[PDB]
């Protein structure tokens, strides 16, 4: 059971105002639902399909195509550590090891309380200040393994 | 390091406190004068001809000339619905130039999109921005709001009757969205499978309409051409590639950053005179000129100008001209394994060789990393490199994927040959069945 | 060139001898993997071709085989003469250590060939079997 | 139009692409993603031939024949060694993740993928790693789903959506985890969903009604009848 | 697995069988009959079997009083053990899910990755 | 004489391809000495087909280049899939080689009919009467298709379709059972609400259990809640 809120529907329709085809607002509609509810549940695909007038298979294919549209329940905070080449040169592996030691999880899954979830991510476009890590809205550069506990303690 | 407007057209108005320049400060530092000249004194065909004669090539990595791409637009007046897209995705690893360009000078990008939309007769413009550039999105939206507040965007721009609306479309985090036809597909809210050419996006792009996709940096050099003149732009450097370029070395160097240099600048000048060379106690081993999709080059190629044709004959691509340096401490098998893991997880899955041959190379490189390599693995990698080239795959993601692999095999074959420790074994013995002992 | 490669055997001296005796348009050379020159001979020239091969300096002394073939359902007959049926004659020259196949095309209604029993006495049972299993008359 | 295939002249229709023109002449080019009714999209990269600029050209270039128009005076080669090796490599790349399923698969003896694996002459496996797997969906009483056998040729989605007008079948996922099916388990809504069993070149979509009393194609007695 | 490869590989056509499926989803012969009055003991069915189910064994004493009794049904062919090939199991290699063997549990198979998973 | 074209639909039983009939089963048809061995070890006589040009055996022709239009199945060597129809066509995606089977009975007339002046009046919803709107189903309207056991799961439960205004007039909701009598046969069906239906009409699924397709356009009496 999934009911869209009034604010979500208003934002989705305002995004449909920006394009000449309502299908073009599918990515932003999924992002709006994800921003409001943490992720995109199974009924959200059908709700966006009925709002946009496009089939639910198209919305599901878009949601499963893109990496930042979550189709599984995540924690209240998302760690996104850059595993790309420049951060590998600058030692992202120590950062990943420190994150695995602190969270006591493997990458891809969530903690037992749903407080963090850990994700290897693409290049963040901050390679001159590598290694980099993206918490929910904040980018962090010049990472050291010792700074992981003092950086992760400010996100509850 | 001084930055005059005559030799640093893209970075001379940058602020020393790393703060963005808004509309009043931009107009103070010679802002929207090229847009005013273009909209009040030039026909759109004249602006396209000036961009073509200025030698402005693309900055996304392909290096195609902007004037030739703009000249592919149809001459029919019946199709007045036209789109201009700005590839602000910057999803290539090793690239951080568009982030600097939009996080601190958004009005330069807005003015360039305005000029290019007037030149292309484009009625709408979209900035396809990645979802990780939150600050760049905020700055671009504020700059757009200030531009329509001052009448620089919307209906009847500068009293000329030209209507242009600019939107910011934030992406959902996929590398293949940077491909121009795949960018068009993701703009339409579809899966970012790239399209085949012909037909080109100029003939029928976004929603079947004439559409031109250009990089952030190209639309940043456009106002400099339209303001300071064409003959000023051709006389920036004595090279076949006219104009400046955002170049810079990154990765375990003394000064990892980004600077604006004319074309023809040698790679050793960027590494030594700008990046300060390698860090303490690090021996330089290799470098990539244009990010993750470019071939590795050795220290012998460091005395080469950073032009498209110069790096092309060396066996690599100039790309985004943002070079990355690899020292002696890094194992090349591990680095190419990380690169191929990126390129195999960022496949779009449309076409067979990339989708089913990049993971095979990934697993081979994983085996070479752990010392579990078997004979025929390097031959398999070379076959994959020659069978994932241009034309064999549907788009250019897989040739750019296999370029570092073949370059590392060509220059550092002893590191790949050191991972082969086990004999080849594909079958296990089945009791009662004698195997066919092939020789 | 492996042993199974499709050869035309135009370098065989028997092909040159047949060309010098009967002319270049009297027969058609078929490229096969049989290892022998396969030569489609017109029906009216079959007896003189067999006599000419029997009177060679190193002659084809043995009729190795003689049998028919129903070619009505054969779809890949490119480069072959039009034939509802055909009769092949495999001859061996022991002195040359060579062998040649001669093929005679036959229409569906006109299923009769001149007999080979005068040149080779062992053609009798082969022609009896070809008549028995294909209906090809031997005059 | 006039084409030259392997040095032999052929007269074809210029409006067709190269793959359908060559298949109309009896030439055998392997192909997966192209269908005569669905058009060409150039996904599977199986139909590769070598095209030359003129008669006096030796290098050439690999092109997809399904996406190459059969223009007048077009010089190509199917039996070129490079094109044969690339087509064999495409079949091999498809074969790296394919399940060991032919005896217990309803498409055996009727399988386009089997026919093109044999046609390319690829019979030796040099891939020693793991193969990806997928869960299956319930598509209703008619179509049985087996996602492991997929080669990502996109024929099902193109037919069911662009041709049949259906809405509930689609492609999900990414790089090598592309999934073809419904977003959830349920009956395929289209009245023409049964043609997926002939559109799909593999054993992903199979006739479940036939799969109850299954027999192989060589064991059937057929007749030309009218529905 | 009732794949009918032995039946078609038989040049005499003396093997008849029908595929049936259990509830877990494994294939098996509903019936299996060999007409041993026709069989030439050529071993082509054993050669064509991809599961090593059908085997030709060292036993020559099969004389019968009635020719109808030379038609051996499945109850006369199925033995208690693996015969000449002791360890091969086709369903440990096949990709279909059966009882005791789910998806990704066969040889050289990875676990199925859902398209909804958070990893790229 | 109006059916004189059906002679040319297929050739007669004397039709041969180079003297041989057309095969019904493929070349590798298996088990010919064992499918009936449980009944008797003696092989039965092959069934003779005197009616048609086909034979109940492999002893026949199914070549893709055979001069015929009736093709029992597509198979070419190296093409065992449904893609062998490419081998059976002159050009792929076109017609069958040597023509498609079937012949049109009638040609287009030179002169047409006249305009039908019998223009009907508007639909008048009369109380007591109920116009039966036909609702056809692909799985359930054809009789023999209904007899197929696999269609029983695919076919839906029979729902009598009602307008929201008419359902409010009867007071019946969505899912409740109402009973109606036609030809002295009181049968009951559960109600599904059809908004697109026009008031004064009641929707009936045709071909189903008890609902004959002759009810299209037929009036209805005694629509009451059961
Ligand atoms: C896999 C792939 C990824 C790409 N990513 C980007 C990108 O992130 N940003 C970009 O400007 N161009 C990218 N490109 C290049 C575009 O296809 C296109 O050439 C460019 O965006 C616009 O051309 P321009 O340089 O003339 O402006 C990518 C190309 C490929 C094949
Ligand atoms: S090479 Fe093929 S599968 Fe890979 S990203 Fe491009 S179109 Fe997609
Ligand atoms: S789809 Fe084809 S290749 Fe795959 S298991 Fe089935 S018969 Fe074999
Ligand atoms: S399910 Fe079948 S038709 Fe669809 S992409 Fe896979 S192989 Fe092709
Ligand atoms: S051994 Fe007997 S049953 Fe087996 S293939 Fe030969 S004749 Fe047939
Ligand atoms: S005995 Fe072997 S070949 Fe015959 S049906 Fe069973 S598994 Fe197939
Ligand atoms: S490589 Fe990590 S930010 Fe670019
Ligand atoms: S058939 Fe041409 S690429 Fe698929």
């Amino acid at each position: 059971a999934f009911e869209l809120s009034a604010a979500e529907r208003e934002a989705i329709e305002h995004e449909m105002h920006h394009y000449e085809d309502p299908r073009a607002a599918s990515i932003e509609a999924l992002k709006i639902v994800q921003k409001q509810r943490g992720w995109v549940p199974d009924g959200a695909i059908h709700a966006i399909a009925d709002v946009l007038g496009i089939p639910a298979s198209d919305v599901e294919g878009v949601a499963t195509f893109y990496s930042q549209i979550f189709r599984q329940p995540v924690g209240r905070h998302v760690i996104r550590y850059c595993d790309s080449v420049v951060c590998h040169i600058n030692g992202y592996q120590g950062i990943q090891a420190a994150l695995e030691k602190k969270l006591n999880i493997k990458p891809g899954q969530t903690t037992f309380d749903g407080r963090f979830t850990l994700l290897p991510t693409c290049c963040l476009g901050n390679c001159d200040k590598g290694p980099n890590m993206m918490i929910d809205e904040d980018t962090h550069a010049h990472l050291t393994p010792e700074a992981i506990p003092e950086l992760l303690e400010r996100y509850k | 390091i001084i930055r005059t407007p005559e030799t640093h057209p893209l970075t001379w108005r940058l602020r020393d406190d790393k703060q963005p320049v808004w509309l009043d400060e931009y107009r103070s530092k010679n802002g929207y004068e090229g847009a005013r000249k273009a909209l009040t004194g030039l026909s759109p065909d004249e602006i396209v001809n000036q961009v073509k004669d200025a030698g402005l090539k693309g900055r996304g990595g392909a290096g195609f000339s902007t004037g030739l791409k703009w000249s592919l637009m149809p001459k029919d007046e019946s199709m007045n619905i036209r789109y201009l897209l700005c590839n602000a995705d910057e999803m290539e690893p090793g690239t951080y130039k568009d982030r600097l360009l939009m996080e601190q000078l958004p009005h330069l990008l807005v003015e360039g999109m305005l000029i290019s939309a007037f030149a292309l007769k484009a009625y709408r413009g979209y900035i396809f921005l990645r979802g990780e550039y939150i600050e760049a999105a905020v700055n671009l939206r504020r700059a757009i709001a200030e531009a329509t507040e001052a009448g620089l965007l919307g209906k009847n721009i500068m009293g000329t009757g030209f209507d242009f609306e600019l939107f910011v479309h934030t992406g959902a985090g996929r590398y293949i969205c940077g491909e121009e036809t795949a960018l068009i597909n993701s703009l339409e809210g579809r899966r970012a499978n790239p399209r085949s050419k012909p037909p080109f996006p100029a003939t029928s792009g976004a929603w079947g309409k004439p559409t031109c996709v250009n990089n952030v940096e190209t639309l940043c050099n456009v106002p400099a051409i339209l303001a300071n003149g064409v003959e000023w732009y051709q006389n920036i450097s004595k090279s076949k590639d006219a104009g400046t370029k955002l170049m810079g070395f990154s990765g375990r160097v003394k000064n990892p950053g980004l600077w604006e240099l004319p074309f023809g600048t040698t790679a050793r000048e960027i590494l030594e005179d700008y990046a300060g060379g390698m860090r303490d106690g690090l021996k330089f081993k290799a470098w990539q000129p244009g990010g993750a999709g470019t071939d590795f080059l050795t220290e012998a190629h460091l005395d080469l100008p950073m032009e498209f044709e110069s790096i092309g004959k060396a066996g690599s691509r100039l790309g985004t001209a943002l070079a990355m340096a690899v020292d002696h401490e890094i194992n090349m098998v591990s680095l190419v394994r990380n690169l191929e893991e990126f390129f195999a997880r960022e496949s779009c899955g449309w076409c067979t060789p990339c989708r089913d041959g990049l993971p095979w190379s990934v697993k081979i490189l994983r085996a070479l990393e752990r010392g579990e390599g078997q004979p025929g693995d390097i031959e398999t990698l070379e076959q994959l490199c020659r069978f994932l080239g241009p034309g064999k795959t549907f788009c250019a993601h897989a040739p750019g994927a296999v370029e570092p692999l073949q370059s590392a095999i060509k220059y550092f074959r002893e590191e790949f040959e050191a991972g082969i420790k086990q004999p080849f074994s594909n079958t296990h013995l089945i009791n009662g069945i004698q195997p066919n002992l092939l020789k | 060139e492996p042993a199974w490669q499709t050869r035309d055997h135009l370098d065989d001296p028997v092909i040159g001898e047949l060309r010098n005796r009967f002319g270049p348009d009297a027969f058609t050379v078929q490229a096969t993997r049989t290892g022998v020159p396969v030569v489609w001979i017109k029906r009216e020239q079959l007896l003189e071709v067999g006599d000419f091969l029997k009177k060679l300096p190193k002659p084809y002394v043995m009729l190795f085989d003689l049998h028919g073939m129903d070619e009505r359902l054969r779809t890949h007959r490119e480069g072959l003469p039009a034939a509802d049926f055909s009769v092949f004659y495999h001859l061996i020259s022991i002195d040359r250590n060579r062998d040649i196949m001669l093929k005679v095309a036959l229409a569906e209604n006109d299923l009769h060939v001149p007999t080979f029993t005068k040149l080779f006495p062992n053609a009798n049972w082969y022609e009896r079997e070809t008549w028995d299993l294909f209906g090809i008359t031997f005059d | 139009a006039t084409i030259h295939v392997d040095g032999k002249e052929y007269e074809v229709n210029g409006a067709d692409n190269l793959l359908e023109a060559c298949l109309s002449l009896g030439l055998d080019i392997p192909y997966f993603c192209w269908h005569p009714a669905l058009g060409s999209v150039g996904a599977c990269r199986q139909c590769a031939v070598k095209q030359y600029q003129n008669a006096e050209d030796t290098r050439g270039r690999l092109v997809m024949s399904c996406m190459t128009p059969a223009s007048d005076g077009t010089f190509i080669s199917i039996d070129d060694e490079e094109a044969k090796q690339f087509r064999e490599s495409v079949v091999e790349w498809l074969m790296t993740n394919h399940p060991h399923d032919c005896p217990v698969c309803e498409e055996g003896g009727n399988c386009h993928l089997q026919d093109m694996t044999v046609m390319t002459g690829h019979s030796f496996r040099r891939y020693r790693f793991t193969k990806r797997t997928h869960r299956n969906q319930d598509l209703g009483p008619f179509i049985s789903h087996e996602m492991n056998r997929c080669i990502a040729c996109y024929r099902c989605v193109r037919y069911y959506k662009d041709y049949a007008g259906g809405t509930d079948l689609g492609v999900y996922g990414a790089h090598d985890n592309v999934y073809f099916g419904r977003p959830e388990d349920g009956t395929l809504e289209s009245e023409f969903s049964g043609n997926l069993v002939e559109i799909c070149p593999t054993g992903v979509f199979t006739d479940k009604t036939h799969s109850e009393r299954y027999n192989r194609k060589w064991d059937m007695q057929f007749a030309p009848s009218i529905c | 697995v009732a794949c009918n490869l032995c039946a078609v590989a038989c040049p005499v056509g003396c093997i008849s069988l029908q595929k049936a499926e259990t509830k877990d989803g494994r294939w098996y012969p509903e019936f299996f009959r060999i007409n041993f009055s026709r069989c030439i003991f050529c071993g082509l069915c054993e050669e064509a079997c991809p599961t090593t189910a059908i085997q030709l064994t060292p036993d020559f004493e099969m004389g019968e009083y009635k020719r109808q009794d030379l038609v051996y049904e499945k109850e006369d062919l199925l033995i208690s053990g693996p015969g000449k090939y002791p360890e091969y199991n086709f369903y440990r290699m096949a990709g279909m899910a059966i009882d005791g063997k789910d998806k990704g549990e066969a040889e050289n198979e990875a676990k199925p990755i859902d398209v909804k998973s958070l990893l790229p | 004489p109006e059916l004189a074209g059906i002679k040319d639909a297929a050739p007669d039983a004397t039709f041969r391809i180079r003297g041989q009939k057309l095969a019904r089963e493929p070349h590798r048809y298996s088990g010919r000495t064992a499918m009936r061995a449980n009944i008797s070890v003696h092989e039965p006589r092959q069934p003779q087909d005197i009616d048609t040009m086909f034979t109940f055996s492999m002893e026949g022709n199914n070549q893709p280049t055979a001069h015929r239009s009736q093709v029992p199945f597509a198979w070419a060597p190296g093409w065992n899939s449904p893609q062998a129809w490419n081998k059976f066509q002159d050009e792929v995606g076109g017609k069958l080689r040597f023509g498609d089977p079937g012949v049109r009975l009638f040609e287009t007339s030179e002169n047409g009919l006249d305009y039908f002046t019998s223009v009907p009046a508007r639909f008048q919803p009369q109380d007591g009467k109920w116009r039966i709107a036909p609702y056809y189903h692909l799985f359930g309207s054809d009789e023999l298709s209904q007899r197929a056991p696999v269609f029983q799961s695919r076919m839906p439960q029979p729902y009598i379709k009602l307008n929201p205004a008419d359902a409010a007039k009867l007071g019946v909701n969505a899912g409740t059972r109402v009973s109606f009598s036609y030809d002295g046969n009181t049968v009951t069906l559960p109600v599904e609400i059809a908004e697109g239906l026009t008031a004064g009409q009641v929707g009936l699924p045709m071909g189903m259990s008890g609902i004959a397709p002759v009810l299209a356009g037929a009036h209805l009496e005694d629509l009451k809640e059961a």
